[PDB]
């Protein structure tokens, strides 16, 4: 099972962000500090 | 997946884009209204549908109403060289005279064959769409203005201790819930040394600020004719209480009236009354305070 | 035309719009709406052969839809944004009527100029034609897809007088949005 | 009104005429 | 059979039809109305009338 | 675990 | 079993729970109420639940109303050319008309069989679902410094002394038993030694902040229409007391309005009387003043 | 009182007809309702026989059996509203 | 047009900040998220002045 | 007058029974 | 409204032929 | 008078009738 | 504007078959 | 009953609409039929 | 409702990133 | 919305433009 | 009122007679 895939569409992941629309103003992210963003993002 | 948010000075994009949307929002809105304000004795017997006369006149176009078979639909009409022939543009179908139109102007009073152009403005020299830009801005900073104020205007009471477990439990059995008679050391433990942030440098200039928000839009509202004016004849507030300046604002209504006149012009002709009145009425209220005839219980209850 | 009146997911533009990148939509056309495009020449074609020699038009004509040109381009775009230097393109574009062109002008590519103009010294290799190339050219479609919104209410301007040359003059706006949507069925039939 | 009705009535009939010897 | 009270308020009330509404309907006529080439021999081309679908 | 919705209570 | 609790800063959390729940509730309360506000002459004799249309107009759908059999069963109906046939999604079951419909509008005034189109708003621009989230952030925001700015006005009395029962028995038997004349040592044990946490940093804020959500209520209400309007014409406080500028309120309810104008192109044809009036009454003391008839004492008693 | 009582508990009640004289039976795009397939809470009253919706089929013509909502379009309950401000308060 | 001109300069520069002062990276910014905006009262400080008119 | 009534309640009783077995 | 009672039982009566031959 | 109103219906009808198949 | 028509009372060739001599009207002008 | 009653959930501010349908088909194995392509 | 952090435990990993906050550490 | 940078990475490039403000380098 | 009474009286003779054949 031995696949070069290829170099490019590899490095591009990660630096893509789909940035979908949480709302402000609900409690998904309460006091929306900058924090639950770190975590989603490292994880 | 692709995230990493900005700092909580998030709300400092959140700010300009309420200014923002409130400038798009005002401006479409207030020209969203703007062609319904006449609207003259509503369909007596003439078979015009007049919101779509009103969104033709405020584009400018000069609509041309006439005959069609006898009933008056709309069609559109682009020193006095007169007008005569259905050389203009037709849009409907196959209702067209397809016979001797004229104007029916200064021919003779009321003799004519219809066909009258009727002007948005007796005499044009800017559009009132650039005026609706030109207020909507000012308008949108200090709705900007409103909203970074009143976003800024809340309050924390900070304690100042050192800090690993002195104070917490003080705070906690003792202020929120609501305990009086609380009892500490004598190490200076509230001489002042709570303190509250408050912004009272915030709220007095809250007020002043409504206040030029609302007498900019009454600035712009007796511009364009828009214009709270007759109840204000009847209420006795007339000037320098509502700063509006009467004899300005029932001067830029009466020029969109004027300009609507050549419907008297075609009224004198079929033998009909049509008036270009001014519409200020709003009702279930006003209807019941104006006849207080007991069919009229009938209809509402 | 018989396969644009189907239940299908076939046939429009939709995987160009903004969401329909991935996803699956289905349009059907009604032959109510549907209009072909091509030369005048092909028109002459099927008028002179398959509608004349075929025996049986009961209900086949479909020439009732059918647009017709001389050709299909006197049209011509710009590309590669340009100055324009020569007094003999300039006087040549007075002819046409466009008053405002000087020695001191530029050329954006969002511009047409629906005249055969490319024989000017400056407009060989800046300005290309649109045709299609091999001229047996039948782009079919509804006329749902296309729209086309002129504005025509401050249709005549006011009249200039100048009586110290003693000149009137007039002038004629109007505005115009032409565009298509993809949002229907839409063959293109080449020798592309 | 009447007058009216009638006017559409004789526009009707041309318009029928218009398209048929009959 | 057994009356009991056969209405209690739901799923009790619903082994009968329970408001039959807008059946799966072929309004716009495929295969007939549609999917349709007897087109007539017709002279020319006169008008295809294009409508903003708002509704 | 609870993601819930009810109410009415 | 899994427990442990934060801290008691989880008021910090439920302070922004008030504020997120409170932006929610009157989001959607708001749009719960706006699909009724005209309700025209209710069912004087026509067959249609105006509940189900006015639920139908805010969702901005163009409803068509004509006949089923003579009786007025609502359908669905999604430069001027015209519509006639039965071409529009509908919505009954077998009441269709299968005959020749048509729109009764400007064909002629009050002739052609019945399919009328009624808009929700003449011009559409924005939809007022958007003005209703831009005004309720805001006004989440104001409830937010309202509800942090009472949850911190709680006051205490703060005995300070050198702490193990010296001052207990002090409060004990003589502040909060009710006591006057409490006698005490020279040692300055009450040269100013217990002192007050006071707020009056806090409840002169109170009122002002009040006032700005109580006219940001108001500054949302009149864009909608929903207005105050025809009761402050008979009660002479028409301006700058309501700080609305009547001629906005009146314009922005005027709209709504003759956008449902064709119920009286409709009205017009199978002769009857159906206004659009403008519902602002509620009951058994409006009811009672208005006819003070003895057969209304049976009525209500 | 028993009516209003039940409309605060959002049951969509429904009054018709019993022996012509009004009593309450509980009811829980148009699909109309005709049947009594509905949960009846009278013992012997009940209609056995046709019953309708009189709202849309006419005016004033149809058997009688209308439900009542408590609110027309409902989004929130408001005992949860009473329960937001009993805590500020 | 002299008068609207110094009207409209006038409520241009009507416009309020509240600024925090402090040095600079990450002492007073997790404040004012958690403590300012949410909304929140009972803030804690540190006895460094940290709010004493700062 | 009565009548007026009672023939309009049975039209309404044949119609929601007509419906019930209808092609409709 | 004797008019319409008439019309829907005119209509009811065409649905019922439309149904059975009898 | 009620005739006035049932020949307006029908003139209407006719006239949307006839369009249906005009030449206009 | 089109008053005069176009793809319908022109572009046609539809419309011819009878054994037949003169459509020559000279008309007359301004 | 192909469409159910709605489902708000005030917690979201949110409509849920359902459609259920009961659909069945088969092919009866006891009449004619013949089939013409290149296998 | 009502955020607690009923874990309440201990770690066994290490750290220096040598890095000026958090983002730089990330990139 | 919601302006978020979501890249946050590290870089190879180098730069002392011998120039008084980010204008005269562009000049 | 009295139509309502004699409804009632019918309706009770109807159930009368559904419990017993005299």
């Amino acid at each position: 099972f031995k696949y070069f895939d290829d170099i490019r569409p590899f490095l591009d992941e990660i630096y893509k962000t789909r940035e979908r629309y949480t709302p402000f103003y609900d409690d998904r992210a309460d006091y929306n500090t900058n924090s639950k963003s770190y975590y989603d993002y490292i994880s | 997946r692709g995230l990493n948010v900005e700092l909580s000075k998030e709300i400092s994009k959140r700010v300009v884009e309420h200014r923002n949307r409130f400038k798009r929002l005002m401006f479409n809105r207030y020209l969203e209204f703007l062609p319904l304000l006449i609207n003259y004795t509503n369909r007596d017997t003439v078979g015009i549908d007049f919101i779509q006369l009103e969104s033709a006149l405020r584009q400018n176009i000069n609509v041309v109403v006439g005959e069609a078979r006898n009933k008056q639909i709309m069609i559109l009409g682009y020193q006095k060289r007169l007008t005569k022939e259905d050389i203009y543009f037709i849009v409907p179908d196959y209702l067209i005279p397809d016979d001797c139109l004229q104007i029916h102007k200064l021919y003779d009073n009321c003799m004519s064959g219809n066909f009258v152009v009727m002007q948005n403005k007796p005499i044009q020299y800017n559009s009132d769409i650039e005026i609706i830009e030109h207020y909507t801005d000012e308008l949108a900073e200090v709705a900007l203005s409103r909203f970074s104020l009143i976003m800024q205007a809340k309050f924390s009471k900070i304690f100042k201790s050192e800090i690993n477990d002195e104070s917490i439990n003080q705070l906690v059995s003792e202020i929120y819930n609501g305990a009086p008679f609380v009892k500490m050391s004598p190490m200076f433990n509230a001489d002042d040394d709570i303190i509250d942030l408050t912004s009272n440098s915030v709220i007095p200039a809250l007020t002043e600020m409504k206040r030029e928000y609302q007498n900019k839009i009454s600035e712009l509202s007796n511009y364009l004719g828009i214009n709270s004016l007759a109840v204000d004849k009847e209420s006795g507030v007339s000037d320098e209480e509502a700063k509006s300046n009467r004899g300005f604002t029932t001067s830029n209504s009466n020029i969109y009236l004027k300009g609507r006149e050549p419907i008297t012009f075609l009224s004198k002709r079929y033998g009909l009354d049509i008036k270009p009145y001014y519409d200020d009425e709003t009702t279930s209220k006003i209807s019941m305070v104006d006849t207080l005839k007991d069919e009229s219980s009938d209809i509402n209850g | 035309i018989l396969n644009l009146q189907n239940n299908s997911a076939k046939y429009n533009e939709v995987h160009r719009a903004s969401g329909g990148a991935i996803g699956q939509y289905t349009t059907v056309s009604k032959l109510k709406d549907i209009v072909i495009l091509t030369t005048d020449s092909l028109k002459s074609y099927l008028l002179d052969t398959k509608i004349a020699n075929t025996f049986q038009i009961a209900g086949i004509d479909f020439t009732d839809h059918v647009i017709s040109f001389d050709d299909l381009g006197g049209v011509f775009k710009v590309t590669k944004e340009f100055k324009l230097q020569n007094q003999d393109s300039i006087d040549f574009l007075r002819a046409y009527g466009d008053y405002q062109s000087q020695l001191g002008d530029t050329i954006p590519v969002g511009a047409v100029f629906t005249y055969d103009v490319s024989k000017l010294k400056e407009f060989t290799g800046n300005v290309e034609e649109i045709k299609p190339k091999s001229d047996l050219y039948a782009f079919i479609l509804d006329i749902n897809s296309i729209k086309y919104k002129r504005y025509t209410k401050g249709m005549l301007k006011p009249p200039f007088h100048n009586p110290e040359f003693d000149e009137v003059t007039h002038w004629i706006h109007y505005y115009s949005f032409k565009a298509i949507s993809p949002f229907f069925n839409k063959i293109l039939i080449t020798d592309q | 009104v009447v007058l009216e009705q009638r006017i559409a009535s004789l526009e009707q009939q041309v318009t029928t005429f218009l398209s048929s010897q009959m | 059979m057994y009356e009991g009270n056969n209405m209690r308020s739901m799923m009790g009330t619903s082994y009968e039809d329970s408001r039959l509404n807008k059946r799966t309907e072929l309004n716009e006529n495929m295969s007939i109305d549609t999917n349709k080439s007897e087109d007539s021999y017709g002279v020319q081309i006169h008008s295809l009338s294009k409508q903003s679908f708002t509704g | 675990n609870t993601m819930f919705e009810t109410f009415v209570n």
